């Protein structure tokens, strides 16, 4: 029906380029007001470039000099140049139709651009013991530590444990690399008897890491 | 430019509730203002257009209302669906780089739902390698502000940890919160009291979690 | 006898800038410098001709253009601009020989008033001096609109909806724009001091 499909999307050195189509169909690109939105993480919607039908271009002043915003007619295709890239470039990119009085009624699914100097790198996994203060619940967890590019993933028990665990979203350290949580309550009772493992999995390193989580002892 | 404010920040509401979101502008820019929803991880869906238009395919308990500098959107009777974050938009602007507003989270109602505070200690294998994670946890509260407050020998710490939430539990409509303080293992050695203080709406006063180095 | 511009920069109305009017001066003296040290124009510059050397100047004729924008598009009525103005409403040439001459008409023309539209969507640029006035309902994909509006089928005219409470970059500008014609023809447009 109608749709907007955007791709090109990826990672990228700092400096680097990297160059977004949208592909449209039940729209006429050359004929709208074709926009680029976008989003970086937790933040809201910023406009990139917008393409006159008529021909003029305009570019945010944040990517002033860097973007350049293009058309394909026979193709129906809306482009995106992006030079220079830095890492606060970094979001999802959209494109869209802004039909001004009407809305922007059509809207991509988006492309991830993440721009950093981080080399590719598995966690390290680190304990987050149970307190040795409890006639009720206790908590513990995993640190998984310093790893690149997302995602990662987390599981406790093979996935025999589910109830109560919370896997937080990774925060961007100053290094550039990623760093997470998982955490689980359970039974203080169980602290002696049932053994808790938490396993952790960075496909992009191919990093398979199981880390026990037990009291610490005194 | 155009600045653009929506009221409020955040909203609690529940299952068959009316709803009312506002938004402000810079200018008085007439009806040239839109509505759109958006859920974590997908693009934004126009709701309302022209204030007052509701845009096809979108359910009638949508609608839109306002002229001039402030502009309301309403949902007669909320459904689960409709739980999402929600932007007004002005078109008013040259030469077309309009600017959407901050946004108004709709989330889950509940009772109020102190959390479980919980530190953790950096793990002597993280030591070796010359760096310290200290993390606290708030298991299950609501609602979702709260405050994580580092103390180091009862210094308050600025500028050395970040923190993540979890998206409102799908079960029990809950937040949970991990802080982590991050320091050297030479500065972490030259300090005893590691204290994380959590001020919540459902704690009558702040509560502290704390450890000793070295126990 | 005088040119009659103040039949053009007093007229009581003012037209939409998609709908410009044109006024032809012809065989009559101009006394360009009377509006030149006026004091009631926020814009008065000129491309090709000096403003003080007019009343020394001939032309074969003059053209005065005139409509009604808001005051953060007056800088679009120049050479080499683009913009939703420049673009589909009003469009000045690269080598262009005249002045434009604009003021805040915020006491006039705000009343809300939507009186005053421009031309939102069109397919290609204006050609210098060009006048498009259709309403044809803009087709914005490969389906025929057939008259009706709808999804990708838009009223190509929009209004500017002037409020007197708005900031002066919002606010209704009346503008004049003046045109110098020099042909191979007869000089009918003379100022005093010719
Ligand atoms: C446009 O009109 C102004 C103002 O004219 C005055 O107000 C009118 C309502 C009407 O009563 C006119 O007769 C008035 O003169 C013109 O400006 C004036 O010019 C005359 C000389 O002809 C001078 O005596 C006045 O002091 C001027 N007043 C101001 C406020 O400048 C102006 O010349 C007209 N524009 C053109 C292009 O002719």
């Amino acid at each position: 029906e109608v749709q907007l499909v955007e791709s090109g999307g990826g990672l990228v050195q700092p400096g680097g380029s990297l160059r977004l189509s949208c592909a449209a169909s039940g729209l006429t690109v050359s004929s709208n007001y074709m926009s680029w939105v976008r989003q970086a993480p937790g933040k809201g919607l910023e406009w990139v470039s917008v393409f006159y039908p008529g021909g003029s271009t305009y570019n945010a002043d944040s990517v002033k000099g860097r973007f350049t915003i293009s058309r394909d007619n026979s193709k129906n295709t809306l482009y995106l140049q992006m030079n220079s890239l830095r890492a606060e470039d970094t979001a999802v990119y959209y494109c869209a139709r802004d039909a001004v009085y009407y809305g922007m009624d059509v809207w991509g699914q988006g492309t991830t651009v993440t721009v950093s100097s981080a080399s590719t790198k598995g966690p390290s996994v680190f304990p987050l013991a149970p307190s040795s203060k409890s006639g009720g619940t206790a908590a513990l967890g995993c640190l998984v530590k310093d790893y690149f590019p997302e995602p990662v993933t987390v599981s406790w028990n093979s996935g025999a444990l589910t109830s109560g665990v919370h896997t937080f979203p990774a925060v961007l350290q100053s290094s550039g690399l990623y760093s997470l949580s998982s955490v689980v309550t359970v039974p203080s009772s169980s602290l002696g008897t049932q053994t808790y493992i938490c396993n952790v999995n960075h496909k992009p390193s191919n990093t398979k890491v199981d880390k026990k989580v037990e009291p610490k002892s005194c | 430019d155009i600045q653009m404010t929506q009221s409020p920040s955040s909203l609690s509401a529940s299952v068959g509730d009316r709803v009312t979101i506002t938004c402000r502008a810079s200018q008085s820019i007439s009806s040239y203002l839109n509505w759109y929803q958006q859920k974590p991880g997908k693009a934004p869906k126009l709701l309302i257009y022209a204030a007052s238009s509701l845009q096809s395919g979108v359910p009638s308990r949508f609608s839109g209302s306002g002229s001039g500098t402030d502009f309301t959107l309403t949902i007669s009777s909320l459904q689960p669906e409709d739980f999402a974050i929600y932007y007004c938009q002005e078109s008013y602007s040259t030469p077309g780089l309009f600017t959407f507003g901050p946004g108004t989270k709709v989330d889950i109602k509940r009772t109020v739902a102190a959390p479980s505070v919980f530190i953790f200690p950096p793990s002597d294998e993280q030591l070796k390698s010359g760096t310290a994670s200290v993390v606290c946890l708030l298991n299950n509260f609501y609602p979702r502000e709260a405050k994580v407050q580092w103390k180091v020998d009862n210094a308050l710490q600025s500028g050395n940890s970040q923190e993540s939430v979890t998206e409102q539990d799908s079960k029990d409509s809950t937040y949970s919160l991990s802080s982590t303080l991050t320091l050297s293992k030479a500065d972490y050695e030259k300090h005893k009291v590691y204290a994380c203080e959590v001020t919540h709406q459902g704690l009558s006063s702040p509560v502290t979690k704390s450890f000793n180095r070295g126990e | 006898n005088l040119c009659p511009f103040g039949e053009v920069f007093n007229a009581t109305r003012f037209a939409s800038v998609y709908a410009w009017n044109r006024k032809r001066i012809s065989n009559c003296v101009a006394d360009y410098s009377v509006l030149y040290n006026s004091a009631s124009f926020s814009t008065f510059k000129c491309y090709g001709v000096s403003p003080t050397k007019l009343n020394d100047l001939c032309f074969t004729n003059v053209y005065a253009d005139s409509f009604v924008i808001r005051g953060d598009e007056v800088r679009q009525i120049a050479p080499g601009q683009t913009g939703k103005i420049a673009d589909y409403n009003y469009k000045l040439p690269d080598d262009f020989t005249g002045c434009v001459i604009a003021w805040n008409s915020n006491n006039l023309d705000s009343k809300g008033n939507y009186n005053y539209l421009y031309r939102l969507f069109r397919k290609s640029n204006l050609k210098p001096f060009e006048r498009d006035i259709s309403t044809e309902i803009y087709q914005a994909g490969s389906t025929p609109c057939n008259g009706v509006e709808g999804f990708n089928c838009y009223f190509p005219l929009q209004s500017y909806g002037f409020q007197p409470t708005n900031g002066v970059g919002y606010q209704p500008y009346r503008v004049v724009v003046l045109s110098f014609e020099l042909l191979h023809a007869p000089a009918t447009v003379c100022g005093p001091g010719s």
